[PDB]
């Protein structure tokens, strides 16, 4: 439960810098717009058709409370 | 000589709390938001002191001294925005975490799920209690609807009314015990936080992953540290564009005139964050069934640890029931919407579908989802 | 789900029906002694002399 | 063991009676005040009540209407049947005395009052879902579930009327 | 002279520990109070929705409150019209600021005489005192007018003159009003409005002292029943 | 002969949910009885001076 | 099969800090004071909450609020008079825990003496702002007094008091602020209350003999559990009979009157242990020496750990002490039976004797007897 | 009572005593205060723009 023991891990090696030895931003674009575009690639299909729905129904709601509230000339005799 | 962090009682119980907390390494930014809604609390709790320091709770002069805290006390009305974009904000950060506990698999933690359930209801009573306050028109109005929907249990809910009243309408003496109940209840909220960290400290945190993260773990200090000193700073920036830039678009104009008994509201409206709830309540057409519809929809979240028919506990890789959660999400947005929106064409079939799809997927969807998840991912 | 279809949680349940129903008779009759219910306490032969 | 339990016994007895005590005594406190009981009833109303006018008071703590019923008005609600609507209520059965129709503002959705002089049916419309009332307080469009609650009067000679 | 006069312990048929007021006494004190005492003293706490139940029937109680006028409002047009006062009314202040109850009583501002017992010390005794006191002053002191000698008022110099006298009012039951009498009443009567609740603080009080003395001997034996374990355990040391 | 307590025992205090059961009856006819008492003994050492007894002077 | 009650977290706490909890034996009646204050502080929080519940804090309507409280509201006489003589209780409890401290030596626990101590200063102001609530001429007078006290302090006392004031004097602004404060000061009271119990759980229960007992244990279940049950009945008792036959013996009738600027009574007498500060700050004819009087009084507990010399805990093997601490209660007495007199002869001169016998007793006589004690015993 | 010059810590002075002599002075219709007339309708001052010159 604390740092003492919580897993058993053999064989397994890890390597780390300073932070005052190594970069803050290390390409910060270069490197960061493509993953931003790999992550948006990854769950775009999953995410957006929901909002869309949205939008579309939202504006259909809105157009025929619209329609009527606008009147309609049924009083010609 | 002796380590005094780890020896000196509460420091040891705070090194052990907070400082050398063993957490998962590969959390995400989803994981800052309960340390933003701590510090929301503390934030609600020091701003509404003030505005309790500066506030007359009687129907003659509510109005009267929320004018004068705005105007005659020093940044006063500095102190009162901040104090509604904070509760705004706190259920911003509210309806956030509840989304990660949904999302990650979060609630397995049957007990700290259940805490934070009772909560959510608390937060929900103090913030209805705090709109009821400064006694504006929307806001005396908003108490006396969402009291007779109360009214609606039958041979109990009369005389519950009549009782929570302190007399026959919302008066003087339901202003002043609401003044009452909502300056002590955010300190219950605390205490059941307090159970609520540490029911979790007990459980241990979960990742987004959804598995195992002893392999991996990290103290809390400094890394966490300074990602939520850098979560309350964007919050702040969030919570101060809204208090002086924009103080008004997340409120209500009407709330801006003294309660008129006689003259009723022509649209009335409860705040954005109880919108999904009257939405539904619209939606159902009946007394009982519509109260009974809302309490049920905040309480399908303590039934969630028993609608989990998965063998994997966070969504990361259960595409189908992502697409069902997203679309729950957008429900709930659809809700908001309905729910400002008034009692007309197409609005209630669209509340009433709403509803319908909401519960529909939360109770029938969602769990057919896992286990056909199960079946193609060949468990069994 | 099967956990509690079986025979001996069947019996194991109506050995605890009458102290789970003697439990429920006690809640019963200490929320009208809370509650004070007219409906109830009307027709008891001594309470109901207090309503009047 | 008989004794003692029975020691313990009337102990538990004696302290629930006063927890009992205790708590419906703070529940007392929480209800209604003397004062408020007071103003349950209803003074004279007088005839400052215009022709085809509804004057707004608070009878039981709830905004009332005492409204001057026409006698058109009184003849459209007789007109209108009462086992045409979602519940059996006539106007002779609603108001006692058809010159003043006292109702309360109390809809049966959400607790809300209605908009005085307005609506589709000549009588009172409640904006906060938008609910039809004729004179006779009956609900004809909207989400209103019940009728409109008319409250218990006595009238004297014709300047005096209680409520309440 | 900066000496006082302690007042006397009158033997109250309240002085009692468990013994409540006499109504009949608070009623009578009430007309005292109404046909004397109101013309000067206000009474802001004390209501006729208090009178009824305690002194007074409901009937009596509305009559007598639509023998007073009260100003009520705003009108049709705007302004404020005298209706008949009712059970809900307060008592009617005869004064509408204290500046005029300076001005009508020589710079002298008479008390609310609603809480007057629980905030002078002595109370009803120092009351019953203040009103039978009244005599002469000695040899050696002067009041100026408007100024008259009372030994149980701080200062020994009142802005009242002596206020009830034999024969001040008629009682409505026949009893003889003496000065004596009528100061005994209203002292009851303004003991009964300063403190309302205390017939059934002093009822309440019994249920508590019999309750209590069921109570603690009970408790006291379960402590000693659970503790006689420990009370009544023995203690051996056998070292080899 | 079983005694009283013993009877009360064998009856209702061996059981707990009996005995919950009979301590809220108890709890009732108690509360009613030392009602009666109290209010008998408060009217008795104060008698001739409550409301309820200069009640029918005025009432009728 | 496993036992819940020390699986669960919540209950394996409350298991063990307060069910098998091993506590001294022979621990007296003096020992049930910290519960009888636990729940005189549960009692005046669920009190003053119905008070504020039905309370408005505004200088026109304080005392008629107060008066509707007693008056219209249901037992609402009852409520307050049992907020103000359990405030009597809670200062009764309170002195004799800090007694049975000084008598047995629970001082050397030293974090859990100074959170008392800090108890002790949060409660005496809670209880400040709690008179001065009810807006009575005593209570402004007082209010006033204590803040010109506080005005004493050179070239920062005049600016913090206008701004402890709002203004210029004790006014609406004070009053509301004294509201706010003095609702929300319980809730850290209950905290460091908290606070308080963890440091006495750390170190355990002190016993009468001041020994070792670790050889003679019992659970406090049911032990003490029954034997604080039987001290809250006995405290129950006394509070009810104070507030159903005298509530108005530990009272102020001055109180009973609105408050007047102009007006002043002709003498201040405040509550009790106000009564004992009052005349420690008028023992000594300066201001700031007065301040530093009634501070150094107070802060003289905090002070106490330091001045025990003795190679022995208790008093109850030390008679000389025990004279001492016995004359040191005598002149406590003494105190406060001046502070409730009238400033004239004797009772200065015997204010200041009684102050000069007082610090003296706590600072020098009290390490000498031990050390007399001590070289009597052969340890010195 | 009596009239005196206003000072710097008088509010505007409002022009009826009671909303009812406003009523029955301005036939019926209250006219609202505007102090939080324009936080208080939608659209705010061009609301008010719009009313007075529509
Ligand atoms: C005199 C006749 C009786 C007699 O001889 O008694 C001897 C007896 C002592 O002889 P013992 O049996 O050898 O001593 C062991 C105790 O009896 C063992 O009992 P205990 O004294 O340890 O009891 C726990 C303690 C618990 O008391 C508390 O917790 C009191 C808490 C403080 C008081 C309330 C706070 C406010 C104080 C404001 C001042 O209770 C008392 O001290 C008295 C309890 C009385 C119960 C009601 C009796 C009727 O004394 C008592 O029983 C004291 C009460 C009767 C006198
Ligand atoms: C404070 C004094 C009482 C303390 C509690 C106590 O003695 O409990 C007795 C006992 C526990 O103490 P006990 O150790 O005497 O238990 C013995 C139990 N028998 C007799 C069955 C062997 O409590 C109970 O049995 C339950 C009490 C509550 C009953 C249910 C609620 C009734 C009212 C409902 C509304
Ligand atoms: C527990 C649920 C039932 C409570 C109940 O009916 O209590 C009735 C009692 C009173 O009994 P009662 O017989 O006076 O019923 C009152 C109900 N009306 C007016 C509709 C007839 O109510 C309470 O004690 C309040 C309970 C609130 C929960
Ligand atoms: C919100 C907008 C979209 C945010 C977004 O980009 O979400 C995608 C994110 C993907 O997260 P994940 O699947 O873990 O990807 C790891 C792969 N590297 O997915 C997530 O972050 C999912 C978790 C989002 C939680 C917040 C959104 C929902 C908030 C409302 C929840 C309401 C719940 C019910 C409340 C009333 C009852
Ligand atoms: C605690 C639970 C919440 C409060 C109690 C329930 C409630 O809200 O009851 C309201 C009701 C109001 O009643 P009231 O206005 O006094 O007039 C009688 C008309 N029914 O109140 C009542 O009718 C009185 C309810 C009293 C409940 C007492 C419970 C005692 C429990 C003792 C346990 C030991
Ligand atoms: C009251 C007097 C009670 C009494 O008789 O106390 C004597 C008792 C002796 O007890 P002890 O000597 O320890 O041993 C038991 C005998 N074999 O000694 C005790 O019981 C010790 C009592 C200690 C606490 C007394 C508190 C009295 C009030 C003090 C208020 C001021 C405290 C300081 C504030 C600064
Ligand atoms: C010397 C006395 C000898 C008595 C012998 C009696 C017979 C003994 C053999 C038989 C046994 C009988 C019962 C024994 C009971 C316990 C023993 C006992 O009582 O011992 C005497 C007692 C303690 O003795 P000890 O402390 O050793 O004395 C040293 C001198 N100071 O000491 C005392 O009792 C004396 C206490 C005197 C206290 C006087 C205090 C006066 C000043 C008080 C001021 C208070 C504050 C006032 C305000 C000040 C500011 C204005
Ligand atoms: C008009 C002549 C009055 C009559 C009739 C009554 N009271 Fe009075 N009262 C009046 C004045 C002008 C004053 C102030 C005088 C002063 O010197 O301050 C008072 C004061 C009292 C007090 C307060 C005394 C105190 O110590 O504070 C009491 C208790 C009092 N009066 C009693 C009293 C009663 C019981 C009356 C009815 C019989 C009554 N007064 C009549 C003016 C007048
Ligand atoms: C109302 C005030 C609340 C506060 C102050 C609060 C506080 C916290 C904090 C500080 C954390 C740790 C942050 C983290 O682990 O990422 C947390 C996590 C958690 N909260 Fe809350 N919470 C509140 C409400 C809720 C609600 C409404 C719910 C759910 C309905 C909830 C359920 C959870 C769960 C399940 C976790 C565990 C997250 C994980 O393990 O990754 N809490 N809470
Ligand atoms: C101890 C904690 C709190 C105190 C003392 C407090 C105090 C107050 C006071 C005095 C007011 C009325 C003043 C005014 O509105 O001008 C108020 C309003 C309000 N409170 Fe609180 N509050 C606290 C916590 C909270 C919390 C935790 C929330 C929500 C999660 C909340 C939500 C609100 C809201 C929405 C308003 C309405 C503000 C407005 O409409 O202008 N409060 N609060
Ligand atoms: C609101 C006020 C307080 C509360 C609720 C409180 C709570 C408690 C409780 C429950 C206990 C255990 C009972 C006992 O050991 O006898 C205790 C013991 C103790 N208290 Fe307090 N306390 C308060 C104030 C104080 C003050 C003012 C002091 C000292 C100036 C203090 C110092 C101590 C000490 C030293 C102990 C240990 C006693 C021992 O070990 O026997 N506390 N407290
Ligand atoms: C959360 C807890 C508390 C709350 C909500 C509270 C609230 C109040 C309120 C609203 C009043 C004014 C009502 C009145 O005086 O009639 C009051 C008065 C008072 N309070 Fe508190 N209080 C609390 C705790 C305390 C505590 C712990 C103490 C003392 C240790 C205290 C001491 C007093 C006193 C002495 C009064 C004056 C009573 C009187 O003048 O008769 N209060 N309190
Ligand atoms: S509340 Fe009247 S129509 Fe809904």
């Amino acid at each position: 439960r604390e740092f003492g023991n919580l897993a058993r891990i053999r064989h397994v090696i890890s390597y780390s810098l300073s932070p005052f030895e190594q970069r803050a931003f290390p390409s910060y674009f270069s490197k960061g717009i493509p993953n931003v575009l790999r992550r948006t690639r990854e769950r775009i299909l999953r995410v957006a058709p929901p909002f869309v729905v949205v939008y579309l129904i939202y504006t259909w709601g809105n157009q025929e409370f619209e329609q009527s509230k606008r009147k309609n000339p049924a009083m010609y005799e | 000589m002796t380590n005094m962090r780890k020896t000196h009682p509460l420091f040891k119980i705070i090194n052990h709390s907070f400082i050398d907390l063993p957490a998962p390494s590969n959390i995400s930014s989803w994981w800052n938001f309960g340390s933003l809604l701590g510090v929301c609390l503390m934030v609600q709790i020091i701003t509404g002191l003030f505005l309790a320091m500066h506030y007359t709770s009687d129907t003659m002069t509510a109005f009267s001294s929320v004018t004068h805290i705005c105007r005659d006390v020093n940044y006063g009305w500095l102190i009162r925005y901040m104090h509604a974009n904070g509760a705004s904000m706190f259920f911003i950060c509210l309806f956030l975490h509840v989304g990660r506990g949904l999302y990650y698999g979060s609630y397995t933690f049957m007990e700290t799920w259940n805490i934070g359930v009772l909560l959510l209801f608390a937060v929900m009573a103090t913030a209805f209690m705090g709109y009821v306050l400064p006694w504006g028109q929307m806001s005396f109005w908003g108490a006396t609807v969402i009291t007779n929907l109360l009214s609606a249990i039958p041979y109990i809910g009369t005389t519950l009314v009549e009782w929570i009243w302190g007399g026959f309408s919302v008066d003087k003496a339901t202003l002043t015990r609401f003044f009452a109940f909502h300056f002590i209840l955010p300190f219950i909220i605390a205490a059941l936080a307090i159970v609520h960290l540490l029911f979790l400290h007990e459980t241990g945190s979960n990742n987004p992953t959804g598995l195992n993260s002893d392999a991996d773990k990290i103290p809390f200090h400094p890394y966490y540290t300074i990602k939520d000193i850098l979560g309350i700073l964007i919050m702040f920036l969030i919570l101060m564009t809204l208090v002086l830039f924009f103080p008004d678009m997340l409120g209500d104009p009407d709330n801006y005139m003294p309660a008129n008994p006689l003259n009723t509201p022509p649209h009335i409206k409860p705040e954005w964050y109880f919108l999904f709830a009257y939405a539904i309540l619209r939606s159902i057409p009946n007394k009982l069934g519509g109260v009974l519809a809302l309490i049920l929809s905040i309480l399908i979240l303590a039934l969630m640890p028993f609608l989990h028919t998965s063998k994997q506990r966070s969504l990361m890789f259960r595409p189908i029931t992502q697409i069902l959660y997203w679309i729950l999400v957008a429900n709930l947005l659809i809700l908001t919407w309905i729910g400002g929106q008034p009692v007309e064409h197409p609005f209630i079939i669209i509340g009433q579908l709403a509803s319908i799809s909401y519960f529909s997927i939360i109770l029938i969807l969602m769990p057919i989802s896992g286990i056909i998840e199960d079946k193609m991912l060949k468990l069994y | 789900l099967s956990r509690f279809l079986g025979p001996r949680y069947r019996e194991l349940a109506r050995n605890w029906i009458p102290t789970a129903g003697m439990w429920g008779t006690v809640g019963a009759v200490g929320l009208v002694w809370a509650t004070d219910w007219r409906l109830i306490l009307d027709w008891v032969p001594y309470i109901n002399g207090k309503f009047k | 063991k008989g004794f003692s339990y029975l020691v313990t016994a009337t102990t538990t007895v004696g302290v629930a009676y006063a927890a009992k005590n205790v708590v419906s005594q703070f529940v007392s406190s929480m209800s209604a005040s003397a004062d408020v009981l007071a103003m349950s009833k209803i003074e004279i109303k007088l005839s400052d009540i215009p022709e085809g006018k509804n004057m707004a008071f608070k009878w039981r703590g709830k905004p009332l209407f005492v409204r001057h019923r026409t006698k058109k008005e009184i003849d459209q609600e007789a007109a209108v049947e009462v086992s045409q609507l979602r519940d059996p209520q006539h106007d002779l059965d609603r108001v006692k005395k058809p010159e003043w129709v006292i109702l309360i503002g109390v809809c049966t959705h959400l607790g809300c009052v209605p908009i005085a002089n307005a609506g589709d049916f000549g009588g009172y419309y409640c904006p906060c879902h938008g609910s039809h009332y004729d004179a006779s307080g009956r609900i004809r469009k909207g989400p209103a579930p019940l009728n409109l609650e008319v409250p218990a009067y006595e009238f004297t000679s014709d300047d005096v009327v209680v409520v309440g | 002279s900066d000496l006082e006069l302690h007042p006397p312990s009158y033997p109250w048929s309240h002085r009692g520990l468990l013994s409540s007021l006499d109504h009949t006494s608070i009623r009578r004190g009430f007309q005292v109070y109404k046909q004397v005492c109101s013309s000067c003293h206000s009474m802001d706490y004390v209501a006729y929705r208090h009178l009824v139940g305690v002194c007074y029937t409901e009937e009596e109680a509305k009559a007598l409150a639509e023998e007073v006028e009260v100003q009520d409002g705003p009108n049709d047009d705007g302004e404020m019209f005298m209706r008949p006062g009712k059970l809900s009314d307060y008592f009617p202040k005869p004064y509408p600021n204290p500046e005029a109850a300076r001005a009508a009583n020589n710079g002298a501002l008479p008390p609310d005489l609603s809480y007057i017992v629980r905030a002078r010390h002595g109370g009803e005794d120092y009351v019953f005192s203040l009103l039978t006191g009244y005599c002469e002053p000695p040899t050696g002191v002067s009041l100026r007018e408007g100024l008259y000698f009372n030994p149980y008022f701080p200062g020994q110099a009142i802005g009242m003159a002596p206020p009830i006298y034999t024969e001040v009012l008629e009682y409505d039951d026949g009893t003889p009003a003496t000065m004596s009498q009528v100061a005994k009443d209203v002292a009851t009567f303004l003991r009964w409005a300063s403190e309302p609740e205390h017939d059934h603080r002093k009822r309440m009080g019994l249920k508590m002292l019999l309750m209590m003395g069921l109570l603690l001997p009970l408790t006291y034996a379960m402590k000693r029943h659970k503790w006689s374990v420990l009370k009544s355990r023995k203690l051996a040391y056998r070292p080899p | 002969s079983p005694t009283i307590p013993s009877r009360l025992y064998s009856l209702l205090f061996r059981r707990t949910s009996t005995f919950a059961l009979t301590i809220a009856v108890g709890a009732l006819f108690f509360e009613r009885a030392f009602d009666q008492g109290a209010d008998a003994i408060y009217e008795h050492i104060n008698e001739g001076k409550l409301w309820k007894h200069i009640k029918h002077k005025y009432e009728n």
